[PDB]
This record gives C-alpha cells, structure tokens and sequence, in this order.
RNA sequence: GUCUACGGCCAUACCACCCUGAACGCGCCCGAUCUCGUCUGAUCUCGGAAGCUAAGCAGGGUCGGGCCUGGUUAGUACUUGGAUGGGAGACCGCCUGGGAAUACCGGGUGCUGUAGGCUU
RNA sequence: CGUUCAUAGCGACGUCGCUUUUUGAUCCUUCGAUGUCGGCUCUUCCUAUCAUUGUGAAGCAGAAUUCACCAAGCGUUGGAU
RNA sequence: GAAACCUCCCGUGGAGCAGAAGGGCAAAAGCUCGCUUGAUCUUGAUUUUCAGUACGAAUACAGACCGUGAAAGCGGGGCCU
RNA sequence: UAUCCGGUAAAGCGAAUGAUUAGAGGUCUUGGGGCCGAAACGAUCUCAACCUAUUCUCAAACUUUAAAUGGGUAAGAAGCCCGGCUCGCUGGCGUGAGCCGGGCGUGGAAUGGAGUGCCUAGUGGGCCACUUUUGGUAAGCAGAACUGGCGCUGCGGGAUGAACCGAACGCCGGGUUAAGGCGCCCGAUGCCGACGCUCAUCAGACCCCAGAAAAGGUGUUGGUUGAUAUAGACAGCAGGACGGUGGCCAUGGAAGUCGGAAUCCGCUAAGGAGUGUGUAACAACUCACCUGCCGAAUCAACUAGCCCUGAAAAUGGAUGGCGCU
RNA sequence: CGCAAUGAAGGUGAAGGCCGGCGCGCUCGCCGGCCGAGGUGGGAUCCCGAGGCCUCUCCAGUCCGCCGAGGGCGCACCACC
C-alpha cells in the first residue's frame, strides 16, 4: 500500500493541436524540434500557443499592436502573435511594423503592407530568428468574450456584476422582485 | 512491561537543573528488567510515583546492567511485592533459591502468573534480599535445607517420545 | 433543534470575570488602533454597544477601518469547508492588542542590530531561529554522596 | 557520571500498514515520506520533530542508528531523488551532481553528512528517496504495542540496529 | 416512517478533499467600507498630488546629487 | 521624609479596632450680604479664617478577617494517543505524553505618572 | 412467624439472578399475499415432578403429610355451561 | 400593635431595570425631578441566519434637521439576546 | 517558538446560589407543648425557626477555582529604515492617511510544484466500531459528537459472518512477513522447550462473540494479620463447674436460663449474676481453670488463583470437528 | 445578430491630460499650443549588459560563443487606485 491520491496525478494541458489543418501541423513539427533542440523559451511559447483554442488565442487589433510598439524600448523590434491581427477602423495614423500572425485580415494587411510595414509567417520567422531573439510577443485579450460577463458570482448575490443569461433585455425581462428595492428586495 | 529472563539494572537519574536548583540530588533504583531500554522506562514510572520527577523534567545518568557476584552460590531470596488482584492490590513476601537476583526475580514473576494469574504490568518488586538459611519462612525452600540430602528419581517419563514414533519396546521408567 | 438568537450560550463568554465587574477602567479606551495593527478581539459584558457576534470571541485579526469609537476588523472564519475573511466592526471595548506580532517585531529588530554589528567585523552570527537541539552530552559529579535509593513503597488501602 | 549526548539523528520505520490511519496521523507520517509500511528515513532529532515521532508512536519504530546502519543503508538501499526520479546511487557523479554546491561529491560524503548530521543534513537526506526496506526477517514481537510493553512500536533507541539488519 | 434529522459525519473529509482553503491574500487591498470623510479626504489628497510635483521632482534631483557627492568621497 | 490637584493599574490599596501625625497642605470650622438651594444654609451654593487635629486624611500597630503570592495537597484527581491487557459486568491495571483544585502550612499587605508644595 | 426455637415449614426490610408457556418495548425479515382463533386428530420433545420407582425431611407415633433428591420410564380420564 | 410615619446605624447589591431565563448594571442601566421627541429625514457598508439569497433583528460610519447638557458628549427607540 | 481564547473532566461547597446530616454554643428570636411554678428570660427540660464556630453528604439547567485534548493570530521584500510631496479629513503647532524617491535579502522544524476559470454527472433512504454522549429497565432500540470503517472492497486471519484484527488488489518467479497459527482434520513444535496451577457423576480451552450473578466450599494452592506454646500445649478421653444468691427488674412465672437495665465480690485451682437443653417454676443435664496419659509444634480470622455448589426447555448437537488430562 | 449604455418614462448617452494665455487660477469661467486612452504592484516574454571563461608561450587584438551580476521596455490575466 501507499498513501497517495491518484486524483491529480494526470496533467490536463495539450500536447498537439486538435486541429487536424495540415498547415498548423507543420508549423508545430517546425516549433517543437525548435522549442527542443534551442533555449529559447520563446519557442517554448510559441509552440505552447500553437495547440491553444481558437477561443485561446484572439484576435489582436492592429490599435492594440501598434500601441504595444510604440513603447519605449521595442522600436526596431518584430510583433509577434500566434492568433490573428484585425483592423482598426478607429486609429488612422499606421506605423510601419513588422509582424508575424497565423492570419492578418485582409483589411489590417493593406493597411501595414502600405505603410510600408511587412507580414511573416511562422515558418519565415523562425528562418529569421529561430530563437525568438529581437521580438515583442504579443497576445489579444483573453477576456474579450462576451462569454466572461456571465461568470463569476452568479448575480442576484450581493456585490455581482454578472450578466445574467436573458432571452431578450427590456423593461419586463428581469428588473423586478430582486432589483428594484421597492418590489421585494435587492442585490 | 512483559518479560523473558530479566537482568538487574542500575537506573541513577536527576530532575535536571534549573536556576532554583543547581545541582539536584540524584536517585538510584534496582530495576530488573528484559532490558536497558525498558528499564529505564520502568525506572521513571517509579520514580515518578514517589518524586514529582517526569522523564522529561529529568535525564537518566547512568542505566548499566548488575551482575551477580555470587553467582556459582546457590541462594535464598526472600522477595517482597505488591502486585494487584482482580479485586485490590495487596503486598506479599515470597521466597525463591537460585543462583542469582535476577533468576529469582524472574522466577517470581513467572510463579505470580501462575500462583495468582498475575501479569507483570500488575507487578511491583519492592526489594530482593539475598537471606541466611535461616530466617526463611516457606517450608517450599526449607526442605531444602539439609547437608545429607538425598532423592530418589522415581516415575522418569520418558522423554524423545518420538525418536522411534513406532517400536518393539514398551519403554521403561524405572531409574 | 436550537434557536438561532444572536447570544445564545454566552453565560460565561460575555461575563466579566469574578470581582472586575463595574467600571470600565479608562486605558481600555484611551489606546490607539491604527491600520495594520492586529487584534484579538474578546467580548465583554458591560459594553453591549458595538458587541462582537460569540464566532468572533478569541478569533483575531487585522483592523481595516476605525471610526470615532469602533473598528473594522478583518477576522477569518471558518465555515464548514472554505474559510472566510470578513469584517467586522467592533467597539474597542471588545478589543485588544494582540501581542502575538509584538515578540516577532523585537527578533526583527535585534536582528537588524546584529546585522549592521558584526558586518564590519567579517563574523556572520546565526540569526535564524533554530529548534530546542538535543541535550549534549555533560558530566553529573556526585561529589562524596552515593545516589539515593528509591524502594517502591507498599500498598495499603487508606479510606 | 558522563552522561553523555542525548542522540542527534535516528532512522524512523513505518511499522504499520495504510488503512483506519487516523487523519493527524497520516499527516505527520507522509512528512516523514513514510506512506508505505516498511520504509524509514532519517530523522534530525529536535523538540520539533520528536513531538512529531511521539504523535505517530503506534505506526513507528525508531531509534539511534549505528554507523553500520548508516552504511548498510546507504549503500544497499540508498537511491538519490533526482528530477523528482527516484534513481539507485551507483555511482558518485550522481551525488555529486546534486548535492556538489554542498561539497558532497561521493558515496562517503552523504554518510558522513547523515550520521554526524552536518550543516547540509537536511539536503542530502531529503535527496536520499525514502528507504524501501524489506519485511523483517524473523519477524517482530508484536506489531501493535510499545516496544517497552513488549511490541515493536515506539523508540527502542540502540536496538533499531537489529531490527535493520533484519530488514535490510 | 421516522428518519435521521442531522449530522456532519463524513462532513469534515469533504471539506478536506480540496482544501479548506485560507483565504487568498493580497496586497493593496479594497477600500471598500471605509468610513466616508476618510475617504473623500484622501481621494481629494489623491487628486492634488499631481500638483506639488515640480517641487518633489526637484528635491529628489537634489538628494540623487547628494548621494553621489557622497558616493565621490567614499570612492 | 511626606502632602495636594489631576490620574494609571484597580484590595499587596478592603474591613474592624488601636496608637502617632513636625512644616506645608487637605480638613473639620465660623457666617448667610450677595450667587445658588433647601421643610431646614444639614446637603448644595456663596463670604470667610476665631478655634481644633476629635473626626476625615496620612503612617504605623494586630501570633486580626479579607485579599496577594509560594509550598503542601500530588505526579494525587483528571486527561491526549495504544494494545486480540484484565474483568461476567461495574469497572480497573499498564504503555505513551500532558497534568489540576480544597482543607493544611509559610511569606506579603499598594506600586506608580504629570504638575505644584512643605521638611527652607 | 412458628406455645419455645431465626432457617421442620416459612420469611419482612433489602438484594442477586434465570426463563421466554404472560404482556409489553422493537420494527430486522416478509405487503408481484408464509391462510388470520379455537376444538378435533397424531407424533414427538422439555421438565420447572401431580401420580408411580428408589430415596433423604419434618412441628414424621400410626394414618394422613408437607420439604427436598435421583428421575421425564409410564400415565395424567368422562361430562354441564 | 408583626404592618402606617418619623430618626440613626449597618448593608457588593442579597433590590430595581414591562415580560421567560441568562448576561449586564450603584455619584448607574435602579428610583425622583427638569426639559424634550434621535421612536424624525436620507446614501451606501457590515454582522447575525446564511446558500454565505432574502425577511426580521442588529453594528459601525456618512450627510440633513433637531433634543438635551455649563460642557465633554450622548440620542437616530426600549441595557443586551 | 511566541501570543490570545475557553468554563468541560476534575475540584469546591469552613466561598456566592441552591440542596442537605449531626452533634457542640447561643434567654439573640420568640413561640407552641410541658414538668416545678399564682405568675415570673424564675428553675427545668423541650421542640420551632433564626444566629457562633464546627461537622455529614450533593448540582445537567451552581461556582471561587480549574486541567488534558481543542480554536484563533504571528514566525519578513506586501518586510524594515531614511528623504520629500498631496489633503477639502484632524488639529494650539500637530495627527492620520495618501503619494513619489532612494537604502537594506535566505529570518523556527519537517514536507511538498502551485495558482486559476469554465461546463458538469451521480447523490441528497444510509448503516457499523472505539471514545464521548441524550432518551429509555433494556434492545441486533431510538437519537447526537469525534475519527475511522462498511456502503463502492477483493486478499490472510477471526470454523461460519457487511462492519473485528492484519493488510487494501495489473499479470507472474523467488524471498519475507502481519494478524493469526503449529496432536490430526490442516501448511507449521516429530523442541528430550522452561516454571507453576488444576480433575470437574455439567472440566476447560483466546478481541468483536455469541453467554451468567449474588452468596457459599477443611477441594486444593498461594498470600495477609494475628495468635499458642515445654511456666508444658494442641486436639482426643477423664475431673469439677460453687458460694454472697429466689442477685435486681419483671409475679404470668425466670432462683444463670420468655425478655430487658445489670453485671460485682468471696472461695478461689476455678466456674459466667451464665452458652445451651429442659422447667409453670425448679430440679436434672450441658457448655471455663487445672491436672493423667499423653508428648512438639498448633490454631484463628481474613484474603485471592484454579476447581466445585449456586446452574431449569423443549428435533439430536456442537471449545468448528475428532479428540485432549 | 454584433459594433452602446441606462432610465418606469420624457429622455440622455461613454476623455483625459498637460502646457501657454485671458477672466482674481477662485482646485470655478473663457481663449491659443502639445500630447493623446491614466496610474501602482505582480507578470510569460523581449532588450541592454559590468563581468568573466579559455585560446600551445609574452602582450596586442578584431571575430564567435557560453553563461551572466545588475538594469530596462513590459503581452495576456489578476489585485488595487
Ligand atoms: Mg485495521
Ligand atoms: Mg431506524
Ligand atoms: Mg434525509
Ligand atoms: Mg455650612
Ligand atoms: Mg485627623
Ligand atoms: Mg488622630
Ligand atoms: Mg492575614
Ligand atoms: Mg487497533
Ligand atoms: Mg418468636
Ligand atoms: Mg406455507
Ligand atoms: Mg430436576
Ligand atoms: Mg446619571
Ligand atoms: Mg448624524
Ligand atoms: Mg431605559
Ligand atoms: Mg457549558
Ligand atoms: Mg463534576
Ligand atoms: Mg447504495
């Protein structure tokens, strides 16, 4: 005998990709030899990221990028994102970048291409600098899923800010007995 | 405790010094025990009824085994208990003849489990003293007290019973 | 079943001890909790204004707030199988300093002495704590005196 | 008199099997790494972790080990914890790959550091993976009771040697 | 048909399954439940911190131009 | 040596009776015009300074009660954990560690902060 | 108490037991059902012995008799309601 | 007159505090007078039951406006449950 | 290792609350009933309540005391220590809080990789044991605490068995063990094992467990305490067992002898104001002290071990069986 | 469906800073210039890097690394303002 609980004993990560997209595939037969045989934790990184969700690496907007960069210290630097870079409608001024992206929306792409910036694959950024030396790795926000605004505390529990799941918001659609101090009560 | 065949131990130990008592005074006891290790547990359990002294107020200076220095004599002990009944405990006096303190003092124990069903945790040895020929009192050990003594060996049972399990001859006890 | 009043069973809790009944003797308030500084708190039956709940009682914790004559007092609780921190306000009545901290504070400080002393002269000194060792090993002279000898002594029934 | 030192170090064996154990129990004893019957490690004594032995009277038996006991241990039993592998001490550069920042480099060293318990004890025995002893050759009196009321429970200080020659 | 109306049998093991946790510390902690005036006052010497910076600015060049008055005449 | 005012801890400071109280104080004390209040200048309020330590107060006294703190009680009672220990049960003994409370017998009987006196 | 005499035979105040031919407690078993009272008939078992065998006891002179032992071999009946 | 009212002395509370009990309370939390309406207007926080949802109950604050007192302060109902 | 909390076991009741025995001391108070008093705190008792020291025994809903086990904090970088700013708060000046800027590293033992968020099934009849504990005469009863089991779980042992004791399971070879065992069934004592005890016409024979008590026993074996005794015993037979004396009370008769208060002297060698038996009552008989034969050791009361008595149920029957001394 | 919310509704509807000037800088009102989604702690990662560590000799000495004391910009997420 031997007191030990086997219930968290298997680890939960992924090792590959679920994706069976012949492409991804060989980008991680690219950065797991790469994230073995070097040091570079980046690889590590990268390739960590290369197996996430399409929920698990989102979508970074080209004002979210541009304002990493700008930061004092990473001018002549590359962006680097294992999801995908979006437009932004709402910044005008573009600087030239350099950027690495699985996709960059064909609207975002124009825009850096034409201010003269440039766009790399994987496969071409680990050519470049197959230790991750001389980047910026970036990533969108987790949290932006509307998803998040109903977790939490479940609501109608003091001090929850959590979006209850309604069929439709509107005068008769929650906001009574619960809400509204004077019909019932309120959290 | 339990038992096998006891030695005798020399247990001498101090309640260990503090600022209001520099140099405590040390205790000695006869323990007769299996061995050193219990007897040292022995000793306190002892001395802890008689002394306010807990083994951890204490230390134990010097537990070593006592050899018996007559031991080809063959001697009278009396032996003074306290053992515990069913009922209460009561004190005895018993005498045993061996060759040595411990052998007696095992040789009580053994005659107190059988005499009274008495276990050995229930037993207390208060003294053992080696005793004249006289001053014995149980006519168990006086009979053996003669120069001219004489027995016979009279229905020897045999013994090897099964060294030939089967055989011709009906054995023979006549010795 | 039991009734859930807020007092139940604090007969001898809230009950000021045997002759220090009466007059609430005036350090008790003119004392001064700050932010930070850790509390045991303890009922008391006089003061009833600003009592703490009997969960509470010999509980001890960190004051988070501190109005003209109370405290806010970040206590944890435990409930069932997940313990809460939580916070209570409490009259200082009900409250003391806990001295649990002030013995930690004084190795600190004569650590921090010891650490400026004995850097100029090049000895690191042992600073650390370290657990009641092992005996050692010493000498027991019986000057003169044999070791008195302890007989069991017998038994007899005294009632 | 030379009463002399009370006992730095001893060697500490479950004695008892996995099941009823009661909770405080069970703690105390998968600090001491002993969560199969029959494995034992090295113990620092102290207030601090002989309060701890006291509390698992009943599951242990333990004592003062010998030199001999160190050796036999170490040499016949002794495998580093090495990345969290437990892996037989065939040769030094196992040792010393671990515990060299210490200046323990060999087979020796580690005796040396368990028996006289060194600065680094703690180190050293930790990196020793906990003593899979066999079951006691000839057996033992009694598992339940006290050593002192004739079992093989608690403390028996010098004599825990015989009971590991037995059971290495 | 009468039944059993309570206890915490195999209560306690639940709870220590996964852990009976103490409860996650953090610094900078909230102010929330802090006597108003308090507040109000602070957040108010919060708002004016920013003007006295000129001021500290200037005093902090001038001990960063002690210290290494001082750091040249040990050296 | 010690007091007064405001105090902290709240009997080692309380209670009972006894003695002793220099100087300064603190008192009792002598008055009712005003202030103020009573059935009553007793209390309270006010104006005083002829007496006096009688009392309060202070210091001490008492094989004093009380309180305070030791010893004893007792390694007693109890008690954590242990055994295919005992015992028909009632219960008990052991191992492992922890350990009280009376009666009884000793010692103690206010310490002390801030401000201002007296003994020049 | 028994003329007297605690104990032939009894036995208060107290106390310790056994038994499951009383009744209670209980609700384990059975509600996709174990035929719900008596009597009748038949067998067997028990002894805590009414009788009979052999015995000890008496406040057994005989007669009748209780008290106790070994003992369950053999019996233990017909009728009115 | 054992009980009326008057007076002196003793009195750690043995009374009283609406009610059950328990806590608490003596230049008071009791009794007696004087004035009064904090038992008013309003944000949130927290405790208690708790799921840590409500209700009720309470605890601290904060802003109004008032009461009382020389004032310090105390009061937003009932000494507390 | 520091530091708080607590009012349970215990203890206490010559400390509060309550409960309660007894005598000492008190016209405290006063009484109700007396006896001696006209009546009288006169004398003498008494019982009522009250009091002074004492004393007997108590408490889940009492308590001065007061453990063990137990519950909180704390054991450093979110910490220490300097410098300066902000404030509408607080304030004689000052506090207190908030901001910047610099300076300082292991801060009890042992162990361990942590943190975190989603979706979420079954479940929400339970039962058993040690210890604690309420109800109840109890219960394989009902109800709680604590841990651990069973339920979900096999395996060795407990003959058999949910839950005991050991130990927790991938498939196997060797070795070893636990708990339990070792006449034979049945693996192992086919040891020249050790010391006792014990005989049962109902022997006994191992956690949970499946069965007995009070009370007895010259059965035996140990202890404990007293005794006895060559100044001549102990048993065994033999000799006497009286006088003051129908002793006093009791007459219904108690001269030792239904009962009861007494309970001494003489002679004594020694006999009780008497153990019984018996008397209406006596009488008569009987039961110490000493001798003779006799001749060294002997007796009593307790106590505890095994054995026995106490000990009765129904199909034939179960230390598991055979059997075992 | 999403890119806007909130309020019963009428309805309203997500920016702030700095600097210089003018109104009394009045922590309020009006005019010019610059920056432009704030800050604290922690934060995978990136960047700089004193310094070593050798080279068959005594020094000079660019190239390549290995590590790196120390310092930075700091995603995402969290805590807080
Ligand atoms: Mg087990
Ligand atoms: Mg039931
Ligand atoms: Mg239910
Ligand atoms: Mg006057
Ligand atoms: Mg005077
Ligand atoms: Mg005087
Ligand atoms: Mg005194
Ligand atoms: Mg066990
Ligand atoms: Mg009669
Ligand atoms: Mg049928
Ligand atoms: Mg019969
Ligand atoms: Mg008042
Ligand atoms: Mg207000
Ligand atoms: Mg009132
Ligand atoms: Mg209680
Ligand atoms: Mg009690
Ligand atoms: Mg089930």
């Amino acid at each position: 005998g031997v007191d030990i609980r086997h219930n968290k004993d298997r680890k939960v990560r992924r090792k590959e990709p679920k994706s069976q997209d012949i492409y991804l595939r060989l980008l991680v037969k690219l950065y797991r030899f790469l994230a073995r045989r070097t040091n570079s934790t980046f690889n590590q990184v990268v390739l960590k990221r290369l197996f996430m969700s399409r929920t698990n690496r989102p979508p970074l907007s080209l004002s979210r990028m541009i304002r990493k960069m700008k930061l004092p210290g990473r001018e002549g630097k590359t962006a680097v994102v294992v999801g995908t870079i979006t437009d932004d409608v709402r910044v005008q001024e573009v600087p030239k970048l350099k950027v690495c992206a699985l996709r960059v929306s064909s609207r975002a792409r124009s825009r850096i291409l034409k201010a003269g910036g440039k766009i790399l694959t994987f496969d071409q950024l680990a050519l470049d600098s197959p230790k991750g030396c001389g980047t910026v790795l970036l990533s969108g926000p987790r949290k932006g899923r509307e998803v998040y605004r109903h977790f939490g505390k479940a609501p109608g529990t003091p001090h929850s800010h959590t979006k209850p799941y309604v069929r439709s918001k509107g005068r008769k659609f929650e906001r009574a007995r619960g809400r509204r101090a004077s019909r019932g009560y309120k959290n | 405790k339990a038992s096998g065949t006891l030695r005798e131990y020399k247990v001498v130990g101090r309640c260990l010094p503090t600022p209001k008592c520099r140099t405590p005074p040390l205790y000695r006891m006869r323990i007769f025990a299996p061995n050193h290790v219990v007897a040292k547990s022995r000793f306190w359990y002892f001395v802890s009824q008689l002394k306010k002294m807990k083994k951890s107020s204490g230390e134990i200076v010097y537990c070593g085994q006592v050899f018996e220095k007559s031991p080809l004599r063959v001697k009278n002990f009396g032996i003074w208990l306290r053992y515990d009944s069913r009922s209460g405990t009561h004190n005895m006096y018993r005498e045993y003849r061996d060759l040595t303190t411990a052998g007696a003092v095992t040789q009580c124990y053994r005659d107190m489990g059988a005499r009274h069903r008495a276990r050995a945790h229930s037993i207390q040895i208060m003294k053992v003293e080696e005793i004249a020929a006289s001053k014995c009192r149980r006519p168990a050990v006086k009979q053996f007290h003669d120069s001219k003594i004489k027995f016979p060996l009279p229905h020897r049972v045999l013994r090897r019973q099964h060294k030939p399990r089967f055989t011709t001859k009906r054995p023979n006890t006549f010795f | 079943t039991n009734t859930k009043g807020k007092r139940r069973g604090t007969r001898y809790m809230f009950s000021r001890p045997f002759r220090k009944h009466g007059v609430v003797p005036l350090a008790t308030y003119m004392r001064i909790y700050k932010k930070g500084d850790i509390v045991d708190i303890k009922g008391m039956g006089t003061v009833q204004k600003g009592m703490p709940h009997k969960c509470y009682h010999g509980k001890t914790g960190r004051v988070y707030n501190v109005t003209q004559h109370a405290v806010g007092i970040v206590v944890n609780k435990q409930v069932k199988g997940k313990i809460l921190a939580k916070r209570i306000n409490v009259r200082i009545e009900h409250i003391k300093h806990s001295k649990s901290r002030d013995s930690f504070l004084k190795r600190v400080k004569e650590n921090d002495q010891k650490k400026k002393e004995a850097k100029e002269k090049g000895t690191w000194v042992q600073l650390k704590r370290q657990p009641a060792p092992p005996r050692e090993a010493h000498f027991v002279r019986t000057n003169g005196k044999e070791p008195e000898l302890l007989e069991p002594i017998p038994y007899e029934f005294m009632a | 008199f030379y009463v002399p030192a009370e006992p730095k170090l001893a060697f500490v064996i479950r004695i008892r099997g996995i099941n009823g154990v009661s909770p405080k129990v069970r703690k105390v004893l998968q600090l001491l790494r002993l969560r199969q019957i029959f494995n034992g490690t090295f113990v620092k004594l102290n207030k601090a972790s002989i309060n701890m032995l006291r509390i698992v009277e009943p599951y242990i038996a333990w004592g003062y080990p010998n030199l001999k006991s160190v050796n036999e241990l170490i040499y016949k039993r002794g495998y580093g914890k090495i990345n969290k592998k437990r892996i037989a001490l065939t040769d030094n550069a196992l040792i010393a790959r671990s515990l060299g920042k210490y200046g323990i480099i060999c087979m020796e060293d580690l005796i040396h550091e368990i028996y006289t318990v060194g600065k680094r004890f703690k180190e050293a025995n930790n990196f020793l993976w906990p003593f899979k002893l066999s079951s006691p050759r000839g057996g033992m009196k009694k598992k339940t009771t006290h050593f002192v009321e004739g079992e093989d429970a608690g403390n028996r200080e010098d004599q825990i040697n015989r009971l590991i020659r037995r059971m290495n | 048909a009468k039944s059993k109306n309570h206890t915490t049998h195999n209560q306690s093991r639940k709870w220590h399954r996964n852990g009976i946790k103490k409860p996650r510390s953090q610094r900078y902690e909230s102010l929330k439940g802090v006597d108003p005036k308090f507040l109000r006052n602070m957040r108010f010497a919060k708002k004016h911190n920013k003007k006295g910076l000129k001021k500290m600015q200037a005093n902090n060049a001038k001990a960063m131009a002690a210290r290494a008055e001082a750091i040249k005449a040990l050296v």
